[PDB]
């Protein structure tokens, strides 16, 4: 079935691989070569998880957990039930994610729109790859990666953070959080603003973007505008994930002590390190 | 190198836009501020005008008083030495009364009384600012979505500093005013309550916080990708759907099998963000009032 | 236990919220259709919401959604397969016919208005007080298409008055007539404006506007769809 306005857009072309071989839809879903790829990678990865479940023992979603190879295996292969299933599933997952992104590119080309969406998705992929590939490789073992289980991967977050004390003190982590919080603030405001214009007090006429600029100038003295707010949301969200990947790629590699102690470089600056009083004097 | 509409190529400026009037008391609007060519590479170049009625002056006065109360305490802790002030800035902290004082106001100035004065100022600043968000919308005939969304953030704030301390019986439960110290409080809160990762409202709060970045990345990228068809003129696309709104919808239908409308995506947006602090404030309010240990609670409830 | 009641209540609220949100997002494009335009059999598990009515400003009327959907224009496409789900081939020139990435919607054939009731978008020469304030001024630059040939020259900027931004470049062609080019589809360089989407020979086919001092929503959709269509359909003429 098609949206009422959809048929005029369903023309041939835009594929990156395979010509017209996979240029078609299944219900709402566009396929393309990278739709076939995504299906293959995601099917096998899910198959191995369904398998790696019984080599572990269970069939409950809250307990199934595919752990990576122990550190002793270094960066090498591992027996299926001892971490090789995790390694293959991780290759499948990367294959599924990158294939999803390239299928998005094909959809962009057929629709004549810009590539901003798969470009943005690529930041999430790179954050994933930082935790499962770039950081383990720089640290020397797949065992530093996180396990694939709903609650076990939280265990990994807690264990990894507390290896460095209170992980709050990671400065790149502080920047990442500021972007996450500000993004959610900007999302609430944006959604509320458009809606307050499109759904004004009862019986009144729809407001205009002029009313939107006016509301925010009245409120805080500035309005970023309707183009800018979308630039902003995209930039805040990508910036958060950028500093997330950054705060982890540097942890256990160039910095591996307690993050709270990193801040001494500021306290011990020559011109105030030995002035008495305050907290550190 | 195709243009991507991240940064403006050519800025244009005209007479300063003094805004829509509707029922706004024009006497309380400033004049227009400067124009920032710097901002104009990204958003609007125009600063101001701002509306500053009585409620606004009250709120801005409390807000600075709250900020100044903290900062005067910081100068005291620094021994009035400016070099100490800058060196230890993140280490200073204005802390609430000790538990022995309970919910009383009898605590000595240097031992929680100053925290209570600063917090009182903060309470007045935030709630009067909330009234501003309602009133400025009302004056313009607009819906009250911004004020209702703001109330969701106020919820978590009220829970952390006011509702939960009151229900726990002492001001000592509240958050101190300091950069590092309020981080220490946050880590401590989790340890004392058996690890917030077992609090289901905390996990939901994370889903919505991650979800807000996912969604604004999706939406912000989508609008820029269709801005070549006027996509960001969203109110008129709601009133009279264009090819921008259709291509946006069909990108997501073809990608993930369903899609939004130009209006409805802003309902996803407002709710995704609002549920961060809504569920979060529930998770905090339940902690130590009803559940002392989320690990223990989870062993018995799932 | 109070926490366990709160988390149970919440999942019920969230299911109701998602139902509301999904049905809200069905106020356009629904009911679904077969490729031949008849109502599809499978509409999904969500019913259409109760209609709402938007009251448009400046006597423009109202919009009630959901409501009877119609394309209100001919679509020059034909099936390429005997079953559902395959592409539909243009029956003529898809840039001229406005299909595929060259599509346009039959929006109102009036200009968008600002909050005071004036035309939102005006050529800068007719916009009192408006001037380039930063960046390279494009007026006067030659315009180069993706075949690396010159297609014309910039003679003005069309600006959004209430939001104070450039929305189109007005480009004069060899025959003396002009066309609008979307600002998001041109690259302003020091010595030219480059347009990757179109070869020089396709600039004449850009849909024209009726009035030299205003552009209607319908005209903007035809302009923007046409220019974006060239990315796919001008690729045989796109060098490098
Ligand atoms: C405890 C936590 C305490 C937290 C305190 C803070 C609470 C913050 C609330 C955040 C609200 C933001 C919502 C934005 C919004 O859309 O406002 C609509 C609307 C905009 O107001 P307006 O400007 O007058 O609009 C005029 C327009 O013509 C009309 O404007 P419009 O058309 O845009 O608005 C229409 C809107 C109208 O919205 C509302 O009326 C407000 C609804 C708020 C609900 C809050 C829920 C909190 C979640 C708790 C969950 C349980 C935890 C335990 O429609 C909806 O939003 C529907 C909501 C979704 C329904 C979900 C049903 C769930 C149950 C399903 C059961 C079945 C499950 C099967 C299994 O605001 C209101 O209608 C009143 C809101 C008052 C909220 C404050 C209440 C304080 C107490
Ligand atoms: C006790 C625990 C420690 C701590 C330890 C850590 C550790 C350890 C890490 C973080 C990381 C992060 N922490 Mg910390 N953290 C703490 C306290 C906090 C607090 C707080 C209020 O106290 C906050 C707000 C944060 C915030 C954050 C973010 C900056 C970041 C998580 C987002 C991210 O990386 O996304 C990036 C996004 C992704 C990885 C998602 C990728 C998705 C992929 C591409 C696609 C998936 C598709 C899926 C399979 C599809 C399924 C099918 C469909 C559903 C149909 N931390 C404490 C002090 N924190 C993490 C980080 O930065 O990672 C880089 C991290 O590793
Ligand atoms: C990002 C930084 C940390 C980390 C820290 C945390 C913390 C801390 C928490 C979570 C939480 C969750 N995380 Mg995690 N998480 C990480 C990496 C991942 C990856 C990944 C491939 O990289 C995935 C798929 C997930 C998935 C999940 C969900 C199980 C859950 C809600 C997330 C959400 O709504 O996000 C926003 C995205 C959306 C709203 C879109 C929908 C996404 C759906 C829900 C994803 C489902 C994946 C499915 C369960 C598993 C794979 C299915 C495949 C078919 C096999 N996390 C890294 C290691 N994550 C929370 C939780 O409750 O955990 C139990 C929580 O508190
Ligand atoms: C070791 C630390 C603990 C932990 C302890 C806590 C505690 C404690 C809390 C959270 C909370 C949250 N945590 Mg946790 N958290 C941990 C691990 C994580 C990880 C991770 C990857 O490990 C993540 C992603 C998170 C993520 C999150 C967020 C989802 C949530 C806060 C939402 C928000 O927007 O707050 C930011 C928004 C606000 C505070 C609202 C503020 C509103 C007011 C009105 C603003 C006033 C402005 C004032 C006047 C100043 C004006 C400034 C000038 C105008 C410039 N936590 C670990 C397990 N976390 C909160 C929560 O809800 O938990 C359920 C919370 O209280
Ligand atoms: C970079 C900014 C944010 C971002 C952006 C972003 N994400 C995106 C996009 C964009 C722009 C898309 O276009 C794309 C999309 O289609 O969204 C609907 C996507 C998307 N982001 C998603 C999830 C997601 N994004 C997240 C985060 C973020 N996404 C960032 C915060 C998170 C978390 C944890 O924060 C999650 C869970 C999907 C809904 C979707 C990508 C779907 C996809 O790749 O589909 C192909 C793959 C499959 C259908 C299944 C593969 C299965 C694997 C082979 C096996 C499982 C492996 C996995 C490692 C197991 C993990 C277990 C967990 C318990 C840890
Ligand atoms: C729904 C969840 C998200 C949310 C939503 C939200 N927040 C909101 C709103 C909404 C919908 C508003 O409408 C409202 C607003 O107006 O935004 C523009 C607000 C807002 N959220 C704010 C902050 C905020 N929101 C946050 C978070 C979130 N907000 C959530 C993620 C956070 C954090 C911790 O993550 C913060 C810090 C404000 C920008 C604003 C509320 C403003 C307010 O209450 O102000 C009262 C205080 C004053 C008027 C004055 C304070 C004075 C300052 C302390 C300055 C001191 C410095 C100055 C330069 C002094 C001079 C000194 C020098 C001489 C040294
Ligand atoms: C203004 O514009 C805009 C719209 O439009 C008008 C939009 O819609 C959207 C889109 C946004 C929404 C609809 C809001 C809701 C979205 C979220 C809250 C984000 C989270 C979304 C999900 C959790 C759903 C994810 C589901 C996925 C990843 C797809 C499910 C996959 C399948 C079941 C099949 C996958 C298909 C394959 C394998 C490829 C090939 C197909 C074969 C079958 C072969 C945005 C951003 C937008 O801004
Ligand atoms: C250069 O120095 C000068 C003097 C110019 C300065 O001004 C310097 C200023 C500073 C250095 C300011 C420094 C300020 C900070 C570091 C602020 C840090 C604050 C935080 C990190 C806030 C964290 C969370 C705060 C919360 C959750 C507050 C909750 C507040 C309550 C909800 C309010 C409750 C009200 C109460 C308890 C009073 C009750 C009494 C009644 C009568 C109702
Ligand atoms: C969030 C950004 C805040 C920017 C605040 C800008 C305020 C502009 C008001 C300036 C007043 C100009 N004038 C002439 C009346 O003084
Ligand atoms: C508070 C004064 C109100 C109006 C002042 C406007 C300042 C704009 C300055 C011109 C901007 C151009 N410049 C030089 C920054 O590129
Ligand atoms: C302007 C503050 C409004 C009153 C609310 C806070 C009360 C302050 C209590 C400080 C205690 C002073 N004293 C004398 C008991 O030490
Ligand atoms: C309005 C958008 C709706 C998105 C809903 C996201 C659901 C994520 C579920 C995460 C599970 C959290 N928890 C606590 C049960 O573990
Ligand atoms: C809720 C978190 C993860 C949800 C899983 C993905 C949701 C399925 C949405 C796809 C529906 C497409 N469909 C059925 C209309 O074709
Ligand atoms: C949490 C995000 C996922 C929510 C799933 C929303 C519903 C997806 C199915 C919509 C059906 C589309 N359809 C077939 C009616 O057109
Ligand atoms: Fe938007
Ligand atoms: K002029
Ligand atoms: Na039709």
């Amino acid at each position: 079935a098609l949206l009422s306005f959809e048929r005029k857009y369903r023309v041939p072309g835009g594929t990156l691989v395979g010509g017209n071989l996979f240029d078609f839809w299944v219900g709402p879903f566009y396929v393309g070569f990278f739709g076939v790829a995504t299906f293959f990678f995601a099917a096998l990865g899910i198959i191995l998880i369904a398998w790696s479940a019984v080599l572990q023992g269970t069939w409950n979603p809250q307990l199934i957990s595919v752990y990576p190879p122990a550190l002793e295996y270094g960066l090498g292969g591992a027996p299926l039930a001892k971490g090789g299933l995790w390694q293959i599933i991780t290759i499948c997952a990367t294959g599924a994610f990158v294939s999803w992104a390239l299928r998005e590119v094909e959809i962009c080309r057929k629709l004549g729109i810009g590539y901003h969406i798969p470009f943005a998705f690529a930041f999430a992929i790179l954050a994933y790859l930082t935790l499962v590939l770039f950081r383990p490789v720089m640290m020397g073992a797949w065992g530093y990666a996180f396990p694939y289980g709903i609650w076990t991967h939280l265990d990994w977050v807690s264990n990894t953070g507390y290896t460095y004390g209170n992980f709050h003190y990671n400065p790149a982590h502080m920047i990442a959080i500021t972007f996450f919080f500000t993004n959610a603030l900007a999302l609430a405001l944006h959604g509320a603003l458009v809606l307050s214009a499109a759904n004004p007090e009862k019986g009144k006429e729809m407001r205009t973007p002029d009313h939107e600029d006016t509301f925010f100038r009245d409120l805080v003295g500035y309005s970023i505008g309707t183009l800018g707010i979308h630039r902003l949301g995209l930039l805040l969200s990508l910036s958060a994930v950028f500093f997330s990947a950054l705060c982890m790629i540097i942890t256990g590699t160039i910095w591996f002590d307690q993050w709270v102690d990193w801040w001494q470089w500021w306290v011990k600056l020559p011109w105030w390190a030995n002035i008495p009083g305050g907290i550190n004097g | 190198a195709e243009y991507q509409n991240i940064f403006t190529q050519v800025q244009v400026r005209g007479p300063a836009d003094l805004g829509m009037t509707e029922d706004v008391n024009l006497a309380n609007r400033s004049g227009v501020g400067p124009f920032s060519t710097l901002l104009g590479w990204f958003g609007n170049a125009q600063l101001g005008p701002i509306y500053l009625g009585s409620l606004g002056v009250l709120s801005l006065f409390s807000g600075l008083m709250w900020f100044f109360t903290i900062g005067i305490w910081f100068w005291y802790q620094a021994g009035w030495n400016p070099a100490v002030f800058l060196r230890d800035l993140f280490f200073f902290s204005l802390e609430p009364p000790a538990p022995e004082y309970g919910l009383s106001f009898a605590a000595p100035l240097k031992e929680g009384g100053l925290w209570l004065i600063a917090s009182f100022f903060m309470f007045v600043a935030v709630w009067s600012w909330w009234g501003r968000t309602y009133l400025r919308a009302q004056a313009l005939g607009m819906g009250k979505h911004t004020a209702w969304a703001f109330l969701s953030a106020i919820w978590l704030w009220m829970v952390l500093g006011f509702i939960r301390p009151i229900l726990m019986g002492s001001w000592s439960e509240a958050v101190p005013y300091g950069i590092f110290s309020h981080l220490d409080w946050t880590n401590n809160f989790s340890l004392v309550h058996g690890n917030l990762f077992y609090n289901p409202f905390h996990g939901l709060s994370i889903a919505f916080l991650y979800g807000s970045a996912l969604l604004f990345a999706m939406h912000g990228a989508t609008i820029l990708a269709v801005s070549r068809f006027g996509g960001e003129r969203e109110l008129e696309q709601i009133a009279d759907r264009g090819t921008a709104a259709e291509r946006a919808a069909l990108f997501w239908r073809w990608t993930m099998g369903f899609n939004a409308t130009m209006e409805g995506i802003h309902r996803w947006a407002i709710w995704m963000a609002v549920l961060v602090t809504l569920t979060g404030g529930i998770g905090i309010l339940l902690s130590g009032t009803v559940v002392d240990n989320w690990y223990v609670w989870g062993q018995n409830h799932g | 236990d109070l926490a366990s009641l709160a988390i149970y209540s919440f999942w019920i609220f969230l299911a109701g919220l998602i139902y509301y949100l999904q049905t809200e997002n069905m106020r356009e494009g629904y009911p679904l259709e077969n490729e031949d335009g008849t109502p599809a059999a499978n509409q999904g598990p969500f019913p259409l919401p109760k209609p709402k009515t938007f009251i448009l400003p400046h006597g423009r009327g109202t919009l009630t959604v959901p409501g009877p959907e119609s394309e209100d224009r001919p679509i020059a496409l034909a099936r390429t397969a005997v079953s559902e789900g395959f592409p539909h081939a243009p029956t003529g020139d898809p840039m001229k016919d406005g299909v595929g990435p060259a599509s346009w919607v039959a929006r109102r054939d009036l200009p968008e208005l600002d909050g005071h009731g004036h035309n939102k978008i005006k050529p800068m020469k007719a916009a009192a007080g408006f001037h380039v304030s930063a960046g390279k001024n494009p007026i006067g630059l030659p315009v180069r298409g993706c075949d690396l040939e010159i297609a014309g020259k910039v003679v003005d900027i069309w600006v959004d008055i209430p939001e104070q931004m450039a929305r189109f470049l007005e480009v004069e062609l060899k025959d003396g007539s002009t066309r609008l080019l979307p600002m998001q589809m041109v690259k302003v360089q020091s010595n030219r404006v480059h347009v990757n989407a179109l070869s020089s020979d396709l600039f004449a086919g850009i849909p024209t506007i009726k009035s030299p001092t205003e552009v209607t929503l319908l005209e903007e959709d035809k302009i923007c769809g046409y220019v974006a269509g060239g990315l796919m359909y001008a690729a045989p003429k796109r060098k490098s």
